[PDB]
DNA sequence: GCGTCCTTCGGAAGAGATTCAGA
DNA sequence: TCTGAATCTCTTCCAGCACACATCAGGACGC
RNA sequence: GAUGUGUGCU
């Protein structure tokens, strides 16, 4: 479901953000999960251009320069 | 008969139903329960002696001293309730108690006392209830707002369906008790009965049986009937009774006395059983293979070894009936245990019983209880006394034992306040009873289950808190304490209970704030039954069956009021004639109808009565004689409604409009609108501003009079008489001579109340509306208040509407006006609010009230004295400076931005040990020349009564009349008369003025203390001035704006005089309405006002215009009656016979403004009665009239309906909701900007606001909404720099909330950080 | 943080702290005196207890609390849930630049246009307005210009207009449900204290005029007013992202006002005559001699664009109204004349719209909801289309379907007291039938109300679609439907309790004639039910768009 | 006026822990 | 007697924004 | 800064 499928995404801040933020955040600190920064409520949460619109070019500046 | 007060604008009514019974006091329910709580009551019934009675005497740990309560007394309040709100201190009565300390001679525990002292100790300080139904508690005024909570007592409920996931019906028992622990029975999916006390946790109810000292024996006893199994030679004959046999299937051949009854297999059918009983047939043969589905009653042991062959509770099998053939137990008793009629509950919560004896039980108990504790029997048994068989930890009150008995069909209905043995067994006996099928749940939603705990037992209750953390403090205190030495206050601390009823009054969830900006506000919120608050439900743990109407809400609670939002449904209003049982049950009135005639004694029927009769509907038509007209009258039987006879009936409403509530009741032709446009418009009437000159509504209901005298603004005539003396801030009557007291008489003065503030910042103002030398009756208002006029609410103004489009200022939803209706000055509402600066004595030293201010001149300045106060009466401007004030090193209180405003009142109060600045003392001599002012003339007038009533009582026993004037007015008293009763009662009137006197002295004396003593504030402020603004708020385009109906608006432009559409006599609209906010929204009742309305301002017309050039009576009588008879059938009845050829004149000038006009809530006008008071005048018959464009001053192209519909104006003022924020204060916390109005705060972009920016996928403007704007700290200064200096462009460092909640994570012990 | 006096605030992180810090404390003091083994036993129970409720307090059995016995928030408390970090103060923050105000209308903007009142631009863009003041050096330094800012000097005002001129502002509503809540326009200066709006996007933010509060918002840096000129403008945002259909539809004016004039009826001031275009018929309408609603045959020039790109002209006569003929002056060149020429409801307008963005592009589109807007309200104006009274008409055969209604059921009561069907299967049928008996009631009183009209052609009587007004407003969409009217005029059916089941008893009455003290108790239901379903399960559909966000 | 201190009451669903049964 | 299926039990969630008012911050006990 | 109550629009 639509749930489980969010609580179980990559990206650990994404999960820990929307639900469960206890039982998401446990098991990324026991896994040692390590965030790619990779969809839009994250770079939210940072604070960077969302690679979504216009700052889409900008992400693949940045992605493709390294 | 009409009375003056009503033969001055005599409203025209349309009521076709007579009342015999007037509508009662409104707020009668809050002075009512106060007094019952207050109220010096003897043998302990009612208030504080109840409360003592329950809490007191006390004894301590064999102390051999009792202090006992006698009676309890309040003097006088310290400060009214004027000074009161002036200062800010509650309006409370000190509470003194004369108790008294008895203790005992020694080896005499109830011989002798040894000493008795007794003293009336101050304990405790609690509000009193003004004569409007609200307290004074910090300054502002609150109201108690009363508690619909479930009734103590004893609740079947049925938790159907969503458990088990399988469909099974659960049955689970409650028992609420007043005060104490809750005793849920339930069932359970293996058809067990658990109890579970306190939600703790489920446990067999056998563990409790045992509690009650119950041998297995008496509980299989108890619970269950008996078959008798009888030794023979052989065959084990079967005792048998006939009635048990009814349905089911025979196991094998059923036979009696040789003869075969039911053959095997076959089922045994009434007839069966009824032929069995006609042969009188008991014992019967049966195979021992049936005996295998039996279960023993009591315990067998053996007559030969005394050993236990088979225990109470266990099945019987072949081996078990050979041991006990051979033992010689002839009489076997089993129990008679069946699947739909009698369930073996019991036996399997026996055979799931985890204990088996007394001691175990408890222990038990104790460790469910207090898990983890090791348990003593004595412990045990002293927790298991306390819970449920002690008064001091237990008590159900005499309605909680009333709902009891009465739910479980006994006769009695009175008992003890803990339980017994026998109730917890009734109890087990209806839930089991219910459980077999016979017998049905009862709903907690049906009205005759939930009760209502008005402000005099919410008091009770936290009185009651306090007074037994007393009763601990003087129980430790009397163990320990030194005899004959303390006095009866030295164990009393006064601290707790005052602290307990401050803090109940104060802060708690139904100590509500007075909604109170117009009288239908207040008189409506202190008339609220709202279910939340302590013992009650919250609004996200509420069922949606909570919020819905049930059957029994008809008369009691209004269906049709209840607030948006959240809290809907729970929020409930009180119906109108509805009451208050003894019993705290709601109750409405009734008419007793007899076998054919309806009689006219009223009887309330509580909502349990109400289902057992079958009660008429008010809509049903009778001839002058208690009888119905038609042979099928409309009825309701039990919470149902159908056709019904006349002869069945016995039961009939009062009114109509007894179903809808104060509140929902003055929506005009409220029958035609829906109940969904009904709430809304019900609600935006209770918000309603009061405007400048106040305009009675022309289409009315009739029960504004109701509202206007009973919300108390109005200052009500106590005494009939004359206006001696009426001025724009008093009243003076000369009371007549039937009314007048033998002493003590003289006269009564009325002081108004003028523009003050209210707790919405509206403009409360009493205003006269009586002339010189006009007789008032008793009961009458004298002076008008806020939005009322002549007694009548009138919560806005009568504007000219029409319903047609214009250009799309009145698109969706908007309101277009006039400039003529601000040119009026009609909707310009007063605004009075205060600012306070406190001087708080802060560290670096005190802050000064000086009138220089540095570094800022003399521009500001000017308004300012020398002492530091601004005048009184400075037309003040936004952003001016009101009192200076600056701290050792600026912070001197200013005007808000962007309201004007005029200084009308500054109020200085002082610590005590600062002595005071030169403004201080200024007015603390106004104060006290205002005071001996007011004083010397109240006594002047007074006296001047006193010599009148004396110079009329010396024209009788020998006057002379002449020489009353030029004999000075001191020795009126010994003058010509002989030693009569007058003598008398001439030296009783010399006594009463040496009082009067005597008491002008001594509350000038006290008046004096009172103003020039310290008003001690807070700890740490030096001095506190209040400046009180008076704000005039004109109409702009941006508010609010709404009719009764439920239609809002906002008003989108005023156009001027010539712009709006005129009709063909050139009268201009004031409001263009849009015609499509009839039909989608239902509110078809604002057309049928809009008619009504325009027929009454046509007849006020055609008033006005026979008013113009001056005719004679005779016409305006007979075109005034003509009106006033044009109803069919009205019991109005009016006949302007009786009028003396002036108070008609009188009545013909308040009638050219327009004919007001009433109409009962569901016995309103009809259109045909419309349209013929429509014909009356020279009206279209239509309704609707032609208008000829404004601008383009061509014909509208169709006729439009004009009217006079009455048009509120909301206190939801655009200039009090807009707002707008630059670069300003931040939060601390997290680096943020504020939230607010008050504070400098702006907008939220919320989660769901940033998705509609991803969704676009425009990332700069998103990622400048939540890093460089608001969070961050470097690039916030950095991009404010760049805008001013030229350059757009955003640097984004990192928001610092995500910073913290980095570091709140790191505050655990998880590991968040940022790589590389 | 200090309050008003010498307490402190009570900060529930501080106490847990204390509390914490005392246990550990305390219990070092006992390990180093020694204390028997119980003591100090108990004595790490309780600080186990204190950092458990410190770190994540009401996990364990029982919650402590500080005063008032509230369950107070540990470092849990504030990392998870609705006022937790990540919902409150992360996904979502308070905005500088921003403002609030109640809504009116204002009908004469455009698309690209917003009213703004006077004293909100100046608090808003009052950096702009430093850094103007700045630049032109009619101030000094920053203090100097907030001073005259300030004092609201008479240049200040002068200088305002030039920073509004071109720099959009966000319009935003507080429940922004879908991607239009957000758009972009310029802003248009103004007196008053009220955030004037432009009515053709009312329907996309769901903003009626009845007291709702919007909310600005000022793009500050360079690519924000880029983005917010070519994303956000609502210029550009005719089309809903849900599907094919324009989201500027007019609704309730304009609706009517093109109806009732692009309608007919057999008689006029001048029928018969003849035109050359719609110049002649808007001259015939002003002056009065030819009705709005005749019946004439103008020569109109309708173009086509059959070739690539090219408009091919063709004269034609058609036989149309003056209406229609004078609405076709705004019509862009390149629709076929056939889209007018019958009674534009709502959704003839709106495939109006449709197919002149499908054909000719944005800014033709644009600029014709411009002229549809201002052509639908004034006309709207002239009509007067008023409601009274005696607009509802009753039909005289309701009560007849109500008693044979009526019968049907009693004939349902003897089928189930007998026991042919049970209580659910009579409780089944009596919905059926009397769900039958309401929408026979409301097909009778749509035909009597929207046919029984009477009118000479200059000889007999002939039938037209009827003029009354609430068939007016309930056939052209603009706001109306059949439930409102239905329930308007004739039965208002059944009603449905909040847990959804329907009552057994419909009301038999309307609200032109009145309702009973008893059936108004019974319509309290469903009263009760649309708002205590709105206000308590919108929650779980919030729920579901705020699940399926974060999804994907 | 300072100053230092040791009640229960929702309900829809998912998941992880028990019990059952059953071959 | 081992091992799936059913049931018991514990936890999570419940729209958004805004406005107004109030209290409250250890309050008990010794000095 | 947090709780409690009331209110507006959805
Ligand atoms: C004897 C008297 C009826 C007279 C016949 C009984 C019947 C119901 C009883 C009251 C109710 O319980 C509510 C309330 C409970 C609180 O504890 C405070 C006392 C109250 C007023 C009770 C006092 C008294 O006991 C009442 C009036
Ligand atoms: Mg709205």
């Amino acid at each position: 479901g639509i749930t489980k499928a969010s609580l179980a995404t990559e990206s650990f801040i994404s999960a820990a953000s929307f639900q469960e933020t206890t039982r998401v955040l446990t098991e990324a600190a026991v896994a040692g999960k390590r965030d790619e920064l990779r969809g839009l409520k994250e770079n939210v949460i940072v604070g960077r251009l969302i690679p979504a619109g216009t700052g889409y070019a900008y992400h693949q500046d940045r992605m493709r320069r390294r | 008969v009409y009375s003056y007060t009503e033969k001055k604008r005599i409203r025209k009514d349309f009521g076709k139903r007579p009342q015999v019974l007037d509508v009662p006091y409104l707020l009668s329910i809050q002075l009512d329960s106060f007094q019952k709580f207050i109220e010096q009551d003897p043998e302990g019934q009612y208030g504080l002696e109840a409360a003592f009675r329950s809490v007191f005497p006390i004894q301590s740990y064999s102390g051999n001293s009792e202090l006992q309560y006698v009676s309890y007394r309040l003097g006088e309040p310290v400060f009214d309730v004027q000074e009161c709100q002036i200062r800010g201190v509650t309006y409370s009565a000190p509470l003194r108690v004369k108790l008294r300390l008895v203790i005992y001679e020694r080896e005499a525990p109830e011989g002798t006392v040894k000493d008795i002292k007794e003293q009336e100790v101050y304990m405790g300080e609690i509000p009193l209830m003004t004569d409007n139904g609200t307290f004074v508690i910090n300054g502002t005024e609150r109201v108690i707002v009363s508690q619909l909570h479930r009734s103590p007592g004893v609740f079947f409920d049925s938790d159907k369906g969503k458990t088990h996931s399988s469909g099974k019906v659960l049955y689970n028992a409650r028992i609420i008790p007043y005060r104490g622990s809750w005793l849920d029975f339930e069932f359970d999916p293996k058809d067990n009965l658990f109890v579970r006390i306190d939600r703790r946790r489920k446990l067999p109810a056998t563990i409790i049986l045992r509690a009650l000292n119950y041998t297995t024996e008496q509980i299989l006893d108890l619970f269950f009937e008996k078959v008798i199994f009888e030794i023979r030679d052989n065959k084990l004959q079967m005792e048998l009774v006939p009635e048990r046999l009814r349905g089911e299937t025979a196991s094998f051949d059923i036979e009696a006395n040789g003869k075969v009854y039911v053959e095997k297999g076959r089922r045994i059918t009434a007839r069966h059983i009824r032929q069995l009983e006609k042969d009188d047939v008991k014992l019967i043969e049966v195979p021992v293979e049936y005996i295998a589905g039996k279960v023993v009653a009591k315990d067998y042991i053996d007559e030969s070894t005394g050993e236990l062959i088979c225990a109470a509770n266990m099945e019987l099998s072949l081996d078990l009936l050979a041991k006990l053939s051979q033992s010689g137990h002839k009489r076997i008793e089993t129990l008679f245990t069946n699947d739909l009629d009698h369930g073996p509950y019991i036996s399997e919560t026996l055979r799931v019983d985890p204990t088996n004896d007394r001691l175990s039980a408890l222990v038990e108990i104790y460790r469910m209880m207090r898990p983890g504790e090791p348990p003593t029997r004595e412990a045990a048994e002293s927790l298991f006394e306390n819970l449920f068989f002690s008064e001091d930890r237990y008590d159900l009150s005499a309605v909680g034992r009333m709902k009891f008995n009465r739910s479980l069909l006994r006769e009695e209905i009175e008992g003890s306040g803990i339980l017994s043995k026998d109730d917890i067994i009734d109890v087990m006996k209806k839930l089991i009873d219910i459980r077999n099928g016979k017998g049905e749940v009862d709903d907690i939603d049906h009205l005759g289950n939930r009760r209502i705990r008005s402000v005099g037992e919410m008091a009770e209750n936290q009185f009651r808190v306090g007074l037994v953390r007393v009763e601990r403090a003087v129980k430790e205190r009397l163990s320990l304490g030194d005899l004959d030495t303390l006095m009866p206050q030295d164990m009393i601390n006064a601290k707790p209970i005052s602290a307990a009823v401050k803090e109940f009054f104060g802060s708690s969830q139904l100590s509500q704030f007075m909604d109170q900006n117009n009288p239908l506000s207040e008189i409506t919120h202190k008339r609220r039954i709202s279910a939340l608050g302590p013992g009650g439900l919250t609004r996200e743990r509420a069922g949606f069956e909570v919020r819905d109407v049930h059957p029994t809400h008809y008369g009691r609670v209004c269906p049709i009021e209840t607030p948006e939002g959240p809290n809907i449904g729970l929020i409930n209003s009180l119906s109108v004639y509805a009451q208050t049982n003894e019993y705290g049950f709601l109750e409405t009135p009734y008419r007793k109808v007899t076998d054919g005639v309806v009689t006219d004694e009223i009887h309330y029927l509580s909502a349990i009565e109400e289902g057992n009769y079958v009660i008429a509907q008010a809509n049903s038509n009778l001839d002058e004689e208690g009888h119905f007209v038609e042979d099928l009258v409309t009825c309701r039987s039990k919470g149902e409604s159908s056709l019904f006879s006349r002869d069945q009936v016995d039961y009939m409403d009062v009114s109509t409009q007894q179903v809808v509530s104060v509140g929902a009741s003055l929506i005009p032709f409220l029958e035609h609108d829906d109940a969904n446009r009904a709430l809304m418009g019900a609600n935006m009437q209770r918000q309603a501003v009061p405007t400048l000159r106040a305009d009675k509504p022309l289409v009315g209901t009739g029960m504004e009079r109701a509202v206007a005298v009973d919300s108390g603004v109005t200052a009500v005539a106590k005494r009939g008489g004359v206006v001696q003396y009426v001025d724009a801030s008093r009243i003076v009557i000369k009371v007549n001579e039937d009314e007048m007291y033998p002493g003590e008489a003289g006269i009564d003065i009325y002081n108004l109340t003028k523009y003050t503030r209210s707790n919405q910042n509206t403009c409360i103002n009493q205003m006269p509306c009586v002339s010189l030398g006009e007789p008032v009756e008793r009961g009458d208002v004298l002076a008008d208040g806020p939005s009322t006029d002549l007694g009548e609410l009138a919560l806005g103004q009568n504007m000219r509407v029409a319903f047609m489009p214009w250009n799309g200022y009145n698109f969706e939803d908007s309101i277009l006006v006039s400039e003529r209706v601000v040119q009026e000055d009609r909707f310009t509402t007063i605004h009075i609010q205060e600012l306070a600066c406190v001087s708080r004595d802060t560290k670096l030293g005190p802050e000064e009230i000086t009138a220089d201010i540095p570094n800022v001149g003399e521009a500001a300045l000017s308004k300012l004295d020398e002492s530091g106060i601004v005048y009184i009466g400075a037309e003040v401007t936004g952003g001016d400076i009101l009192v200076g004030k600056v701290t050792p090193k600026d912070s001197s209180l200013r005007v808000p931005n962007g309201v004007s405003g005029t200084v009308i009142d500054v109020q200085v109060f002082t610590r005590d040990g600062v002595e005071k600045d030169k403004r201080a003392l200024e007015i603390e001599e106004m104060q006290l020349k205002q005071a001996k002012k007011d004083l010397s003339e109240e006594l002047q007038i007074l006296e001047a009564g006193l010599f009148s009533r004396i110079r009329a009582v010396l024209v009788a026993g020998g006057v002379e009349a002449e020489k009353l004037d030029k004999l000075p007015r001191d020795r009126w008293l010994e003058l010509g008369l002989t030693d009569e009763e007058k003598q008398n009662q001439l030296e009783q009137l010399a006594e009463q003025y040496d009082e009067l006197k005597h008491e002008f002295e001594k509350k000038l004396e006290a008046k004096r203390r009172k103003i020039t003593q310290g008003d001690d504030l807070a700890p740490g402020v030096l001095k506190i001035v209040k400046v009180y603004l008076a704000v005039k708020r004109r109409i702009q385009p941006g508010d609010k704006m709404a009719g009764r109906h439920g239609n809002k608006g906002v008003i989108s432009k005023i156009n001027p005089i010539e712009d709006m559409p005129y009709d063909e006599n050139g009268t201009p609209v004031d409001i263009v309405l849009n015609p499509l906010g009839v039909p989608s929204r239902m509110n078809i009742g604002q057309i049928l006002e809009t008619h009504l309305g325009m027929a009454a301002k046509g007849i006020g017309d055609k008033i006005n215009a026979m008013l113009k050039q001056q005719q004679e009576v005779a016409k305006l009588r007979e075109f005034i009656q003509r009106a006033y008879d044009l109803g069919a059938d009205v019991r109005q009845k009016v006949d302007l016979s009786t009028f003396s050829d002036e108070e008609v004149m009188r009545l013909a000038e308040n009638l050219r403004k327009g004919m007001p006009i009433a109409t009962p809530v569901f016995d309103g006008a009809k259109e045909a009665e419309i349209k013929e008071l429509l014909k009356l005048g020279d009206l279209p018959t239509s309704g609707q009239i032609r208008l000829y464009d404004g601008r383009t001053g061509e014909q509208f192209e169709r006729p439009v309906t004009v009217g006079y519909m009455y048009m509120l104006k909301l206190n939801h003022l655009v200039d009090d909701k807009m707002h707008a924020r630059s670069t300003g204060s931040y939060s601390l916390v997290t680096q943020q900007p504020l939230g607010g109005k008050a504070q400098f705060g702006g907008q939220r972009f919320g989660e769901m606001e940033v998705w509609a920016l991803e969704a676009y996928g425009a990332a700069y403007t998103l990622q400048e909404m939540l890093t460089v704007k608001s969070d961050d700290v470097n690039g916030r200064t950095k991009m404010y720099k760049n805008i001013v200096d030229g350059n757009h462009q955003m640097e984004p460092g990192m928001p610092e909330s995500f910073n913290v909640l980095l570091k709140e994570i790191r505050s655990l012990g998880i590991n968040i950080e940022l790589e590389d | 943080v200090p309050l008003d006096g010498g307490r402190f605030a009570t900060s529930d992180l501080n106490d847990l702290y204390r509390r914490v810090i005392n246990r550990n404390n305390r219990l070092k003091r006992l390990l180093d005196l020694a204390a028997p083994d119980i003591i100090v036993r108990n004595e790490k129970r309780m600080l186990q207890e204190a950092v458990d409720a410190l770190l994540d307090n009401g996990r364990r059995g029982r919650a402590i609390t500080g005063s008032n016995k509230r369950p107070l928030k540990s470092l849990a408390d504030m990392i998870k849930g609705k006022q937790g970090r990540f919902r409150q103060n992360l996904l979502g923050k308070r905005v500088d630049y921003s403002g609030r105000s109640v809504i009116t209308v204002g009908p004469y903007l455009r698309l690209h246009q917003c009213g703004l009142p006077k004293k909100m631009a100046l608090e808003l863009f009052k950096p702009f307005i430093y850094g103007k003041l700045e630049l032109r050096g009619l101030a000094t330094t920053i203090k100097a210009a907030k001073k005259m800012v300030e004092r609201e000097e008479a240049v200040v005002w002068d200088i305002l207009d030039e920073v509004i001129r071109e720099h959009p502002v966000l319009l935003n509503r507080a429940p922004t449900l879908h991607r239009l809540g957000i758009q972009a326009f310029e802003p248009v200066l103004i007196e008053g204290k009220a955030i004037q709006l432009h009515p053709l996007v009312c329907a996309a933010y769901n903003a009626d005029f009845d007291g709702d509060q919007m909310a600005v918002h000022v793009p500050l840096t360079l690519e924000a007013q880029l983005e917010a000129r070519a994303l956000m403008m609502s210029t550009n945002n005719i089309l809903s992202p849900a599907n094919g259909e324009p989201i500027i539809v007019p609704s309730q004016d304009v609706v009517l006002g093109l109806y009732y004039m692009t309608r007919d009826c057999v008689n006029a001031k001048g029928e018969g005559m003849v035109l050359t275009g719609p110049k002649e018929a808007e001259r015939l309408y002003r002056s009065g001699l030819a009705s709005l609603h005749a019946r004439v045959k103008v020569r109109i020039t309708e173009y086509e664009k059959d070739a690539n790109g090219e408009l091919v002209a063709k004269t034609s006569l058609k036989d149309t109204t003056v209406g229609r003929a004078i609405l076709w002056m705004i019509v862009p060149k390149g629709l076929p004349y056939s889209i007018v020429n019958q009674a534009l409801g709502k959704k003839a307008i709106s495939k109006m719209l449709n197919t002149c963005y499908r054909i000719l592009g944005l800014k033709p589109t644009v600029i014709f909801a411009d002229q549809i807007m201002y052509t639908g309200f004034a006309y709207a104006a002239r009509s007067g289309a008023s409601v009274g009274i005696d607009d509802m008409v009753i039909p005289e055969k309701k009560h007849e379907i109500i008693s044979e209604a009526e019968a049907e059921v009693a004939e349902i009561q003897e089928q189930f007291q007998s026991g042919l069907v049970t209580a659910g299967e009579r409780y089944n049928k009596v919905i059926d039938i009397w769900a039958a008996a309401n929408d026979r009631v409301s097909k009778a009183m749509m035909d009597n109300l929207q046919t029984e009209t009477v009118i000479n052609r200059d000889g007999q009587e002939e039938k037209q679609v009827s003029f009354n007004s609430i068939y007016m407003m309930a056939d052209s969409g603009a706001r109306g439907s059949a439930a409102q009217i239905r329930q308007l005029a004739g039965m208002r059916g059944l009603m449905a309790k909040p847990d959804g089941s329907i009552i057994e008893t419909p009301i038999t009455a309307n609200f032109r004639e009145g309702l009973n003290v008893l059936q108004y108790f019974i319509s309290t239901h469903g009263a009760r039910k649309g708002l205590a379903d709105t206000a308590l399960k919108t929650a779980n559909s919030g729920y579901l768009t705020r699940r399926l966000v974060d999804v994907a």
